Order: C-alpha cells, then structure tokens, then sequence
C-alpha cells in the first residue's frame, strides 16, 4: 500500500491508506499502484476511485486539480470550483465592475449586527461626561 | 379584563398575536437598519410587511378630528376590528399596498382604497 | 443631575457593559474556529511549494515570467480588510502601513494599483483616493477561494500582460492570541526559497503532458492559495482584536459605573436634606 | 401556598414572615388569596387584612373565597380606600390581634396584610395632621417602629409559653402566626425607603418581576433575588430533595438566555442547559385559582428533574402536565395519599415514581 | 424490510396517538358546551326565583 | 438472516398493534372520565348558584 | 428650538394652507431622523436606504438655521 492525500486549498478531503487509484489525467485514464515512479499531471473534472486497503471502494468527485505522485506517496491538489479561461474571466469582469462602480455587499454576521445596533442605541446620548466630572 | 375568560379566546388570541407581531418587528428593525432588508429571511420579510400593515390599520379617522384633516370619520365595530386584524395576520391581504390601510375604517375600506389606489 | 436621571444612566451603562461582555464571548469562540480553519489550509500550499521549488530551482530549472525580476515601473497590492467594525485599530494600522510603503514607492515615481478584500478597505481607500481596480466584499465568516479568484485573476492578468511588475499581499499576521502585526509580503516575483533541493538529485518526475504548461498552472494556483491564507489569517486576527477590544470596553464601563454611582449617592443625599429642611423650616 | 414556584424554590414555614414584594399589577393579591384558599383543609386559620383597597376588589375577594369554599376558614378585615386614615392605620394591628388569639392557644394561623405601604401612607397622613416632625421621605421618624412592632408579633411560640399563657389547659401544642405582608415598589427600585425597611424586618421576599408577568410567566417569581432564610428546615423532605437544584438552575438559565440573544450558533453543551431551563421556566406557571397539592407538585417536579420532558420538550408541556396529573389521579391514588400524608421520600418511592412516568410516557397522550 | 417495519411501527404509534388526541379534544369541547348549558339554566332559574 | 428478519418484523408489528389498541382504549377511558366529571360539576354549579 | 420635545396644541389651524401642506413632510423627516439618530455615530456601518433618511434629516436640520433680525415672509 501507499499513502494518498486529497487536499483542497480550504480543507483536506482524504488521508487514508490505499492499494490503488484510478484517475482521468488530462492525457487519459491512469491507474497508480504501489511503488509507482514519480509523476506529475493535471486531472480533469470528474470522479476518482479509491480502493482502500482491504478492498473498500469509494468515489470522490473532484472539480479538477493537479495529481502528483512520489516514491511511496501521492497527492491530489484538488480544485474547489470548476476552473476555466471563461469562468475565471467572467469572475474577474464582475470583480472589475464592482470596483469601477462603488457597489458593496452586506456581511452575513447578523449577530454582529444585533449587538452593534443594541450598543449603538444604548451608548447614544448618555451625557455621562460633564455629568461625571472626568476631564480627560 | 384582557384574558380569555371574559373576552373570549378569539379576541384574546387576536390581541396577543398583534402584540407578538409588533414585538418581532421591533426586533427586526435594527437588523433591517444595519444589514438592509434584502438580507432578511423570506419568512421575516413577511413578518415585516404584515407588522407594517398592522401598524397602519390601527390608525383611524375620528369624527371630531375632521376640523384638523377634512376627511370624514369612521366608526368600527369590534367584530370588524377582530376580522380585520385576524385577516391581516393570516396573510389574506398580502397583495394590498401598505397605504391601503392608513386612515381607513373597516377592512372593506382597505380593499376598496387599494382597488382605487 | 437629578437622582432619577442618574439612575437611568447607570442602568444604560450596565446594559452596555452586558452587551460588550456577550460580544467578547462570541468573538472568543469565533477566534478558535477561525484559527483552526487557518491550520486546515497549510498542506496545499506546503506541498505545492515543494513541487514548485523542484521544478523552478532544482535540476533543469525552467524559465517563467513570474520567477524572474523584470524591471519595475508600477506595483500592485492585494489588500485584505474586514466587513465589520468594533475591531479596534486593526484596519487603520494596516492601511497607514500600506500608505507609507506606497508613498515610499511613489517617491521613486512609480505608480501603484490596489485590489481590495472587504468593505472597510474600499471605504477608506476611496476616501483617501487610492486607485482601487478590483474588489470583493461581504465575505463574512465564510471566506471562499472561489470568490478570491476574481481580484487575484485581475492582478495576475495585469502581471502577465506586462502592466504590473511586482505583486504584494497586505495583511495582518496572527501570531499570539493577543498579538497581531500588519505586514506586506511579496507574492510575485516568487520569493527565494531558503532550502536547496539538491537532495532531490536522486529522482525526477514523469511530466505528463509537458512541464512548462504544468509549471504555469502550478504557479497560478499557488499565488491563489497564498492569498486565501492571508485572508484567513486576517480573519482570525479580526476575531482576536475584537475580543481584546470588547474586554477593554467592559472594564471602562465598570469604572464608569463607580463614578456614576458616587454622583448618584451625592444627589440623593442632597435631595433628602433639601426636602426635609424645607418641611421643617416651613412649620413656622 | 399551592404554587409550584414558591413551594419548590421559596419554602414558607409556620411562624415565618415572607414579604410579597413587587411592582403594581404583578399578581401579589392573587398569590396571597391563593395561599389563603390553599389553607382550606389544613389546621391553619387564615386572616386577610385589606388596607386601602377599593371596594370592588374586596367584593371580588369575598366572592372567590366563598366560591372556592375557603371563606368558612378565614376572617376578612376591611379598611377601604375611602375610609378615614385612622381606620387604615390601625387595621393590621386588629388583624394581628385576631391572629394572635389563635397563636396563643397553640393553634396555627396565617395573616396577609394587603399594602403595608398604604398603611405607612395612612400613618404619614395621621402623623403630619398632628404636626409631628417628618423624616427621610416625610414619613414620620418611627415608621420603622410601625412595621417592626407589627411583624415581630408574627412568631412561633414554644409549648411552655402556650402552656403558661392558657393556664395549663393545653400541654403539647406549639402555636404559630405566619405573616405575608405585601409591599408595592415603583419600577422595581427595591432600595426605596419603606421597601428596604420591610426587607430589613422580614425573613425573605418573594420578588415578583413585571417583565416576567407581562411575558405570560404567571406567577412571575424572580429567582436569585428572592430567598427564604428559614429555608429547607420548613420544607417537607420530598420537596427538599426534588427542589434542590431548581433555583440555581433557573437563575443560570436566565443569565445564559440573556447571553444567547447575541450569540447564534452556540455550543451544543449550553444548548441543552438553555433548553432544560426554558422548559422548567415554562412548567412553573399555572392558572389563576388552581392550587396544587404537594404530591401533584412533587411528581411534576420529579418529571422535570429526571429528564422525562426532553422529548415532549418540544411544546404542549401544559397539556402534558394536565394529562400526567389526571393519569396519576386515576391509577396511583394510594401513592398520592402516602405522599400527602407523610411527605416522606425513599428509594422505594423513587422507584415507584420512575414506574409511573415510564407507564405514562409509553401509554398516554397530550 | 426490517427498517421499513421500523418505520411502519413508528407511523402506527404516532397515527394512533394523534387519533386519540382528537377524541380527547372532542370530550373537552363537549364538557365546555354542557357546562355552558348548565350555567345558562342556573342564570334563568335565579332570575325567575328572585322576581317571585 | 432473512428468517430472523421476518420474525423480528412480525414481532415488532404485533407490539405496535397492541400499543395502538391500548392507547385508543385509554383515550376512550379518559373521554368517559371527563364526561362523568362534567355531569357532576354541572349539578354542583347549578346547586351552588340556586342556593346563592 | 428642539422639535418633537416642543409642542403646539393649535397645530395647523393657525397656519396658512401652504404652510400646513408643506409642514407634514418636515415633521415626518425629523421624526425619522430622530429615530435613526442613534446610528449616526456609526454611519458607515449602515444600509443605504436608512442612510438616505439620516443624511436627509441632517439637511432639513441645517435648513432650519437662521440669522437673528432677518424675519422671513
Ligand atoms: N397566575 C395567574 N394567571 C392568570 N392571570 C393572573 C394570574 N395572577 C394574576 N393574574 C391577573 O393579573 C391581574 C393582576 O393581579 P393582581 O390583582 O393580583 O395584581 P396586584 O399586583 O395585586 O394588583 P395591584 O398591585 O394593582 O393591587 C388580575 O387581573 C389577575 O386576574
Ligand atoms: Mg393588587
């Protein structure tokens, strides 16, 4: 057996011991057994099959990534979203538009909003200084 | 005298529901202010509108206030009051504008004003 | 003064102190969750940086624009900022450090371009008048990489298209649970590695399909990860800075209670005596 | 007192003085007359002294006393809001003498003084009309010695005292008189003059909170700030066992639920304390004229403390409580009898109560 | 089928308990009606006997 | 293991059928208890009001 | 003059109908401004919808200011 990592930029996805894997490399299907020579390739979006030792089979969906295999080791630097020349250019276009305008969104921290507004009403017009003879 | 035993369960439930809706709206008001309304959940975006319509509907034109406003006054029976609030809270009038409830008498004037509005 | 007016203000300050204690607790939990998510992100960058170091500085070192120091005429910054207040001085410390380093650059006559993460930085830099060119805001508790893709893409495109000649990220480093520091670090051209992979002499990869396109993709993904890491470290720095700030505000409230209660005691004593003296002196 | 909240959290003893204190219209008079109505079918004779009350309140009080059959037990002493201040000032002492008659004969009495704060106002009026010098808030100097020398008559007297007083006609009995003075605060400022005097006189206070009362939490007893300094010595053993935690559990639940509003997505450990507290706080309210016997309260509290709520924790816990009482009243009445007669608590009774709730949860509905 | 039997037993129990609750609320409504009838009769009986 | 599954499924269905019949029989018992108690209180109130 | 804490029980009956017409929006604008006044110390935490009310109520308050001895027709 050998060690397999499926790692995204955000969080890890698999860290077990494996007997073999099957992937779609960009240049075709590819099946890594133990001891396999060092290799580096992209992988296409789609499923990877793991057979954990004792023969347990499972399927992991990957939005892409890079596969790198080493003496006794392999890693799949999986992408977290579909990547492409057009999708990424559309996202950059929206990121540019939002800056050429002055449009901004609202954070989802409703807890911060509640506490912020309660504190803003509570602290308003205390008149506590001059009432307290603190100079400062 | 506001308890089920003397006013009946219908009146008591209508009153407690109105107070609960208005309290929930008073809670949501600051989230609306900081975050903006488009962040509220779709059931809270409905509590807001229904509370805002309740808050309009319990205003009323008086016969003696006419010299202040010129508009005629209206007398509303308790049955019509309960029927109107019980309808609003249950969503029977989610299709009317808010200003259809402002300074009206019975709910019939609300539907007729919206039809005119 | 007035005894009732003071007691009302005492109640209002106690209510403020209670709110700030709750905010301290919430921040102290969000900080732990955020700094664990921070550790969940290391393996991707570490293993990719070892691969890039093997391709770029090892044997058969390939040539790429991102690797080498072309002459600089204008500079790009990715700036991370919060969407929220009550964080203390954190964003203003970072933005003043940026404006100092950017002014030193503009002494030499070079131009500078900014891309923003978070609404605070957008507001501040537009008030200052900085040249923001791309932005993402409203990340909240949940910073995605698939939203970082945009502004990082704009700055990478501007680099390979030959406009930007150096690229920085500007962020707070989380170091201790009460210590964070504003930093500027170079993303591109790629920082020099300390380590030498001469011990990787003994092997080389089977590069399928071809090493140069694969090194191009590797470098693009690595810059992305390093930016995401800078966002998550700044978010945990935000939670810790809010925790400390709400602690200090709760102690300030507790001192103000003492000072208001002293004034209330004096007021109620004076009221008792001024009344009883009026009564007794009125009885001829 | 027949109220789950008081009888569990704030036990009252024969010869204790417990101050019912709270803002206007928070169930002070209701709680007092329900205590009187509970005294029906006990050796305790009840006295109700109404000071400054409007006559419609007294008419209602007497109708409810006779309706629930408690009137044959109790003396009603009336000094209405329109009667001369002399009658209002000197009333509680008449009530105290009528109660002390029973106390000195080796019997038990209970007396309620409705609005001692109105007695203090009537004594202030009668004092100022006699040109006597005023004090902190125009109340005369001895207003403390007004309330003190009244409340100190509420006492438990030993068998030698009653034997010597009655000239040997009664030997084994100990007499007692229990006072429940009512005080009205303004906006809950406990630290006012007459409230902090009466709090310095009595042995505890049942503080009734207005923002709990308006939220439908009736009776609105406030834990923490309310205490009985006589405490568990007066309490019966089964109630002392079951109730030990309830007060601190409720106070910490209230502070935690105050924190909660600012903290969504909160630890799943406190998520359970903050549920169990919200169920116990929902369970302890009850209807206007419904006094509950020690066995009924005990088994409801056993149900709440030993987790039998946690599935029904959803809702309809009021219907659950009513159905549980009706089920136990149908089958296991010989146990309700044992509990009401002895108040004792045993591992055998613990097992019996487990068997009752197991059979109820599996076989009935609410 | 073992897990389907489990879902059938739990559905049968909850169906029977809701079906019992409609019987109980029918008894409660009947009680409220018959006590209101008894009260209205006692009201009229009083008005007649006090006039006499 | 299939023969065990059939035994367990039939036993649990027998238990749920018994428990449903117990629940509804006790619901009818409760309803009868309520209706008797309401008859007694109907006369207790009427006698109270006429004596008043 | 502190509006809203200050009262006239005569109201519009003592106003020309042009003034009576125009004054109601001033009253509602200042009432909304007074309600939304607290948030002003944290203005750039707010939503734009409430922000437009807050900075409108400031402009009305600024418009009422007037120099002594210059009565207006
Ligand atoms: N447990 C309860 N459930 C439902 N209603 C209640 C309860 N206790 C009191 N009320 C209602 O609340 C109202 C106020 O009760 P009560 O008259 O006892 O208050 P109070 O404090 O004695 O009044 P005041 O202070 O004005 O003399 C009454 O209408 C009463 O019926
Ligand atoms: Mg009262």
């Amino acid at each position: 057996t050998y060690h397999l990592d499926v790692v995204s930029a955000e969080q890890q996805m698999f860290s077990g011991l494996v007997e073999k894997i099957q992937v779609t490399g960009s240049e075709g299907e590819l099946g890594i057994y133990p001891g396999h020579a060092p290799l580096l390739t992209a992988i296409k979006p789609g499923m990877i099959r793991i057979v954990k030792q004792h023969g347990h089979e499972e399927f992991i969906y990957l939005s892409g990534g890079i596969l790198e295999v080493q003496p006794g080791n392999v890693t799949v630097l999986a992408d977290t979203a579909i990547r492409g020349q057009d999708l990424d250019e559309a996202r950059a276009m929206e990121a540019k538009r939002k800056a050429e305008e002055h449009i901004s969104s609202s954070h989802g921290d409703v807890d911060y909003a509640q506490a912020s507004a309660e504190l803003a009403k509570a602290i308003a017009q205390l008149r506590v200084i001059e009432l307290t003879k603190k100079a400062m | 005298q506001l308890d089920p035993l003397v006013v009946g369960q219908e009146h008591y439930d209508t009153a407690r529901g109105v107070q609960s809706i208005l309290q929930r709206y008073q809670e949501l008001k600051d989230i609306i202010a900081i975050l903006g309304m488009d962040e509220l959940s779709e059931e809270d975006k409905l509590v807001v509108a229904r509370a805002r319509k309740i808050q309009r509907f319990l205003s009323q034109p008086f016969f003696v206030a006419e010299v202040f406003t010129g508009s005629p006054g209206k007398y509303v029976s308790l049955k019509d009051t309960i029927r109107g609030f019980k309808g609003i809270m249950e969503g029977e009038y989610d299709h009317l504008p808010e200003q259809a409830f402002y300074m009206v008498g019975s709910i019939e004037e609300a539907v007729e004003k919206a039809k005119k509005l | 003064a007035g005894a009732k007016d003071i007691r009302s203000k005492i109640a209002s300050v106690q209510n403020t102190q209670k709110i700030t204690k709750a905010m301290e607790m919430v921040a102290a939990s969000k900080m732990r969750k955020s700094q664990d998510r921070m550790a969940a992100s290391r393996p991707y960058a570490e293993t990719m940086r070892k691969v890039i170091g093997h391709l770029a500085h090892g044997n058969l070192e390939y040539k790429h624009p991102y690797l080498e120091d072309r002459d600089v005429k204008r500079v790009g910054y990715l700036v991370v900022s919060t969407d929220r207040g009550l964080a203390g001085g954190l964003n203003i410390n970072l933005f003043k450090k940026l404006l100092a380093e950017m002014k030193t650059w503009t002494d030499k006559g070079v131009q500078a371009d900014l891309a923003m993460i978070g609404s605070k930085g957008v507001s501040f830099f537009n008030s200052v008048g900085g040249n923001v060119v791309a932005q993402v805001t409203g990340m909240g508790d949940n910073p995605s990489l698939s939203e970082l893709i945009g502004p990082v893409k704009v700055m990478l495109q501007a680099y390979d298209e030959g406009r930007l000649d150096k690229l920085y990220i500007v962020s707070n480093k989380f170091i201790n649970t009460m210590s964070q520091v504003p930093t500027i670090s170079q993303l591109l051209p790629l920082p020099a590695s300390d380590d030498d992979d001469l011990k990787h002499k003994s092997w080389d990869y089977l590069y399928e399909p071809d090493p140069k396109a694969l090194l191009d993709t590797l470098l693009r993904r690595y810059v992305e990860s390093q930016v995401y890491q800078g966002v998550v470290e700044n978010l945990a720095s935000e939670q810790a800075a809010r925790m400390v700030a709400m602690k200090a505000a709760t102690d300030n409230g507790g001192s103000l209670i003492k000072e208001l209660q002293l004034v209330y005691n004096k007021a109620r004593q004076a009221s008792i005596t001024q009344e009883l003296t009026e009564i007794v002196s009125g009885a001829a | 007192t027949g109220y789950k909240a008081v009888d569990s959290m704030i036990p009252i003893g024969r010869g204790q003085r417990e101050l019912i204190i709270g803002d206007r219209q928070t169930g002070k008079t209701a709680l007092a007359i329900d205590a009187i109505i509970n005294q029906r079918d006990s050796g305790i004779k009840a006295i109700y002294v109404a000071i400054g009350q409007k006559a419609s309140t007294i008419s209602n009080v007497v109708r409810k006393l006779e309706e629930h059959g408690a009137l044959a037990n109790t003396i009603v002493v009336v000094a209405t809001a329109s009667e001369s201040a002399a009658l209002q000032y000197l009333a509680p002492y008449a009530g105290a003498a009528m109660g002390e008659y029973f106390r000195d004969r080796g019997e038990d009495a209970l007396i309620i003084y409705d609005d001692l704060s109105k007695q203090a106002v009537a004594y202030r009026q009668i004092s100022l009309l006699l040109r006597r010098p005023p004090g902190r808030e125009a109340f005369p100097g001895d207003v403390f010695y007004l309330h003190s020398r009244l409340l100190e008559r509420a006492a438990r007297v030993n068998a030698e005292y009653v034997e010597a007083f009655t000239k040997g006609e009664v030997k084994g009995k100990t007499g007692s008189l229990t006072a429940l003075p009512i005080i009205e605060t303004q906006a809950g400022d406990v630290s006012a003059f007459v409230p902090t005097n009466v709090i310095s006189i009595t042995d505890g206070q049942i503080f009734l909170e207005t923002n709990l009362f308006n939220a439908g939490i009736r009776p609105a007893v406030n834990p923490g700030i309310s205490v009985s300094r006589v405490g568990g010595a007066a309490q019966t053993k089964i109630m002392k066992k079951l109730s030990g935690g309830i007060r601190t559990a409720l106070a910490q639940y209230r502070e935690l639920a105050a924190f909660s509003q600012f903290a969504s997505d909160l630890d799943d450990a406190t998520r359970k304390q903050l549920d169990h507290g919200q169920k116990v706080t929902e369970l302890l309210k009850q209807k206007q004229y419904a006094p509950m016997s020690v066995a009924q309260q005990s088994l409801v509290l056993f149900a709440a403390e030993r987790g039998y709520l946690a599935d029904v924790e959803l809702s309809k816990i009021g219907s659950f409580e009513a159905a549980l009482l009706a089920y136990v009243d149908r089958d296991h009445a010989p146990l309700m009898q044992e509990i009401n007669q002895t108040g004792g608590y045993n591992d055998e009774i613990e097992g019996k109560l487990k068997g009752i709730l197991d059979s109820f949860k599996a076989t009935q509905s609410w | 089928d073992l897990d389907l039997a489990k879902a059938s037993a739990t559905d049968q129990l909850k169906k029977a308990k809701a079906e019992a609750q409609v019987i109980i609320e029918q008894a409660n409504k009947r009680r409220s009606q018959i006590l209101d009838e008894a009260k209205a009769e006692a009201e009229q009986e009083r008005t007649k006997i006090v006039a006499q």
